[PDB]
DNA sequence: AAAGTACTTGAGC
RNA sequence: UCGACCAGGA
DNA sequence: GCTCAAGTACTTATTCCGGTCATT
């Protein structure tokens, strides 16, 4: 209850069944391209890689799965803070506000607003929503690994 | 059906009818037979608008 | 004139396993006898090459590979030193140098392929 | 495959040749850290898959009534109370093996006649 | 007739036990696919038969 | 079938296997990437007599050949069952790849009666790994073993 | 690689007697004796001393049948080309080009192995009233009229379809039309305007003739 | 997360059955997949037994 | 209601 | 008596 | 900057035969 804000997360794997470079990208609301998860993790904190595996795969000895990670680890190597991140969700999609300071506050506004709404749109978790797409991609890998 | 165990390909599982309309259908058999029947009369309503265009 | 450099070379490895192969024949049912053995096959595996007027190599691996094996082409190898055509099993080469448990396996997956893309 | 990460930063780890003593390392792009590689496999494919089928095998596996029993004896307790199912590899392909699990030592076990496992 | 009426359920109990055996040997990895077709594609369609063998 | 092979039963089969596309990718069990530095010799203990027969004598040369390749390796494994199902050579899968890349791989392979069949592979005359990688997905999903492009399960009938 | 060899020179013989049945199909004195010759008959001819097929020795002239003279009075001689060069060359096509010319030929039918310069092609509708026609090897390995499928396709002479047109009472426009790129219009030579009369069986009256203008 | 699900699972399912969670509250534990998924949610479809 | 025409965009090279 | 929706019949 | 794969826009259907609403 509450205006019912229909927010359709999408979680793509990009590339088919033994196409060379598999990565995986993310659909947001109010944002026009699509965002490759590492980003997303980094936008909301968790910024080095198994950290982000972790909130991802849960078993360490599943190589299987983690391979098909490297890829996106590979992606999203370009940000590396998350400022780099947020600067990088704001400029892609509404967005055409230029000028640095305020593309990266209304980045902010959209990963507590629109993104995952069910949960909390309060400030302060980052966290839950952390591990939430993190369980969202490992569902989409469990399928892609036909498990 | 919830009627049934895991990873059960017997005949009653998978929807054989051994009874005859005579002797009458046990709920599972008469869920299958509903089930298969219903698959007929969506048939019948669909290739209707379908062959009908095709005879224009 | 660069033949016979590849020729030479490949008389070597027949002589290597005809040394190496020979133990079990005495140990159930030296140097110099598989040196002489070797060059009755570098020719006659020639003989099967340029017809009337490349594939040899590859026919000396096999040859070389089954030959060593053991404990069951050594029945096959036994035969081999033994009066069995050593002219038939140059121009032999397939899966009838294979192991009689190799096979077994081959034919049992033959047969059983034929009865599948029959219907 | 089973890779590592950098100690410092926690990042991926690429590899790197150390042309000078012909040696894999693995360095770290975030920073400055090196270590030498464990083995010398960086890459696995695997088109035929075996990981998937004994997925999902929790200690509470008995307590599912949806799963269905059977009289079996185990190999290693010899008990006659086990909670059965089917290869959890979710692929058209896959073969109607049932794996076992033991309601006593948690063994797995399968009616696999072809060939013999340890998962 | 009674007599026909006993025929007609061991009929259907001899294919079941036809199923059940296919059922045992597919179960033991020893059934083998019909070219282009599945394990299971296999085995589903001798079933499939051996049922519509005993309704007829 | 040919007028007078109507009824010639090893005809059929013939042709079924002649005509029945067939590709590196169906009888690959996996392909793993292995940093084996120098290429006249071998890290993996198990490939120990492939380097001990095909690449001893011959040489294709004396070595003259470039023995100065890539220390990166690209080794394929085999399945033995659907590569007698589909009737394969070892040296058949060997030529159709060195047909393939020419003369920038230098591939070589082990027996087709030993215990694993296995494919080694090695680049040919800065910056290599990501390459690799990219002509392992060509070999797999392009190069034809046997049969003709758009031809799936051939079934024969009487 | 013996068998590819053996395999190449097969497909050879066997486009060289569909070209020898497609002139002869055209009105062209050739002898069932010349296009059922035989493989062994062929390599003794046209392969040099290590067995490798010489294309160049391959190409041939044919004249038209004293009945063909008859019906097309206008109908002149023809050349066949096989080229070794499987890319055939822009330097190599003026050769046979000017082939035709000098010698006065009415058509000139050129065998290709994989391809020909788009340069070369060029030169093709370069030399009227000549006509220039390009063939590949492997589409000819296998005559297309020799099928269950294709029935017999005749060219009518000008006479042939200016009769056809008065007893069925029609404009070009009302008859059945056939593609100027259609295999059996390219195996007869079709120009556009030119009319087949197709005898085909019928479940219905034993035998029908249809008739299809070129275009 | 949960350290002990089928103590919790007979808890919430007595829970229930005494009336103290609302009857028509679903809740499901699939062991296979270590989940307990519940649903307060208005509009499911259910029948008793 | 999925599949066609007829353009136009991306980019292989 | 302008025509949209819904419900039906063979 | 040229061929060509591929993405885009935008097109197109589906037999015959009372009640209620709002508005014309
Ligand atoms: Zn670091
Ligand atoms: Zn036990």
């Amino acid at each position: 209850k509450g205006s019912r804000f229909i927010s359709t997360l999408q979680v793509k794997l990009y590339g088919r069944e033994g196409s060379s470079a598999r990565t995986i990208k993310a659909t947001l609301p109010y944002i026009k391209q699509d965002i490759p998860i590492v980003i997303i993790f980094r936008a909301l904190g968790i910024i080095p890689d198994g950290e982000i595996l972790e909130h991802i795969c849960y078993d360490v000895n599943d190589w299987q799965m983690l391979e098909m990670l490297k890829p996106c680890v590979e992606d999203g190597f370009v940000i590396q803070d998350r400022e780099t991140a947020l600067d990088f969700i704001g400029r892609r999609g509404t967005a055409l506000g230029i000028k640095k300071e305020k593309r990266i506050q209304y980045a902010k506004d959209i990963l507590q607003k629109e993104f995952l709404p069910h949960i909390t749109q309060l400030e302060g978790f980052e966290s839950r929503k952390a591990f939430f797409l993190g369980y969202m991609i490992n569902r989409l890998l469990l399928c892609a690994l036909d498990r | 059906l919830p009627h049934f165990s895991k990873d059960d390909y017997s005949p009653e599982s998978k929807g054989f009818v051994e009874n005859s309309y005579l002797r009458g259908l046990t709920p599972q058999e008469f869920f299958f037979h509903a089930m298969g029947g219903r698959e007929g009369l969506i048939d019948t309503a669909v290739k209707t608008a379908e062959t009908g265009y095709i005879q224009r | 004139e660069k033949e016979h450099k590849l020729r030479y070379n490949a008389e070597k490895m027949f002589s290597t396993l005809f040394s190496k192969f020979i133990v079990p024949e005495t140990i159930e049912a030296v140097i110099s006898i598989s040196q002489e053995f070797a060059h009755n096959l570098e020719e006659e595996l020639y003989k099967a090459c340029l017809n009337v007027e490349k594939i040899y190599t590859e026919k000396v691996r096999s040859l070389y590979s089954n030959l060593k094996d053991k404990k069951n082409l050594e029945l096959k190898a036994h035969v081999v030193e033994g009066k069995l055509p050593l002219n038939k099993l140059v121009n032999m080469n397939a899966s009838e140098l294979a192991n009689p448990d190799l096979q077994e396996f081959k034919e049992k997956r033959d047969k059983i392929i034929l009865e599948n893309f029959i219907v | 495959t089973t890779f590592r990460f950098c100690r410092d930063c926690n990042n991926m780890l690429y590899p790197r040749e150390d042309k000078e003593n012909n040696r894999l390392l693995f360095e770290c792009r975030t920073c400055s850290y090196v270590e030498e590689a464990g083995s010398p496999l960086v890459y696995r494919h695997e088109l035929i898959t075996n990981i998937g089928e004994t997925a999902g095998v929790v200690q509470d596996i008995g307590s599912d009534p949806t799963l269905p029993r059977s009289d079996r004896e185990c190999p290693k307790c010899h008990s006659r109370e086990n909670v059965f199912f089917q290869s959890q590899q979710r692929r058209k392909d896959t073969s109607m093996v049932l794996f076992f699990v033991c309601l006593s030592c948690s063994h797995i076990f399968t009616s696999d006649q072809k060939n013999k496992r340890t998962q | 007739d009674g007599p026909t009426m006993r025929e007609i359920t061991e009929t259907i109990a001899e294919a079941k036990k036809k199923v059940l055996d296919v059922t045992k040997e597919a179960q033991a990895n020893l059934l083998t696919a019909k070219h282009g077709m599945t394990l299971r594609e296999s085995f589903e369609d001798n079933v499939v038969r051996f049922l519509n063998e005993a309704r007829d | 079938l040919e007028p007078g092979h109507a009824a010639d039963q090893e005809q059929a089969k013939l042709i079924r296997s002649a005509i029945e596309h067939t590709t590196l990718k169906s009888v690959t069990i996996a392909s793993e990437i292995y940093y084996d530095p120098d290429p006249r010799s071998t890290v993996i203990p198990e490939d120990e007599e492939i380097i001990q027969l095909h690449f001893s004598l011959l040489d294709e040369e004396a070595e003259q050949s470039f023995d100065q390749q890539s220390p990166w390796l690209l080794r394929l494994e085999l399945d033995r069952a659907a590569m007698n199902d589909k009737d394969l050579t070892m040296g058949q899968v060997g030529e159709r790849i060195k047909q393939t890349f020419k003369n920038d791989l230098f591939v070589i392979w082990s027996e087709d009666n030993d215990e694993k069949l296995i494919i080694r592979c090695r680049v040919v005359r800065a910056e290599e790994d990501h390459m690799l990688k990219k002509i392992e997905n060509t070999m797999l999903e392009n190069i034809t073993l046997r049969g003709v492009e758009n031809i799936e399960r051939v079934v024969m009938m009487k | 690689m013996d068998q590819e060899n053996e395999r190449n020179i097969s497909r050879l013989w066997r486009a060289f007697r569909t070209v020898k049945e497609m002139v002869k199909d055209r009105g062209y004195f050739i002898t069932q004796e010349e296009v059922e010759l035989p493989l062994e008959d062929f390599k003794a001819k046209y392969c040099d001393s290590m067995g490798r097929p010489q294309r160049k020795m391959m190409s041939f002239q044919a004249n038209p049948t004293e009945e063909s003279i008859s019906k097309f009075p206008d109908m002149g001689s023809l050349w066949v080309e096989f080229c070794d060069e499987p890319s055939v060359g822009v330097k190599t096509m003026k050769t046979f080009v000017i082939h035709i010319q000098e010698k006065n030929f009415q058509t000139g039918i050129f065998v290709y192995q994989n391809n020909i310069t788009p340069s070369a092609m060029k030169l093709v509708p370069s030399i009227p009233p000549a006509t220039i026609e390009t063939f590949n090897e492997a589409a000819l390995v296998v005559n297309i009229t020799h099928h269950e499928l294709v029935p017999k396709h005749i060219r009518l002479s000008s006479d042939e379809k200016r009769e056809l047109l008065k007893r069925y009472r029609l404009k070009e426009s009302q008859l059945p039309r056939i593609q100027r790129a259609d295999p059996v219009a390219l195996y007869l030579g079709l120009k556009r305007g030119e009319v087949v009369k197709i005898i085909r069986k019928s479940e219905t009256s034993g035998r029908y003739a249809s008739y299809r203008i070129c275009m | 997360v949960h350290r002990n699900p089928a103590r919790l699972m007979e808890t919430l399912r007595t829970l229930r059955r005494k009336g103290d969670i609302n009857p028509e509250v679903s809740m499901i534990r699939d062991i296979r997949e270590k989940e307990l998924k519940i649903f307060t949610d208005a509009g499911r479809v259910y029948r008793p037994l």
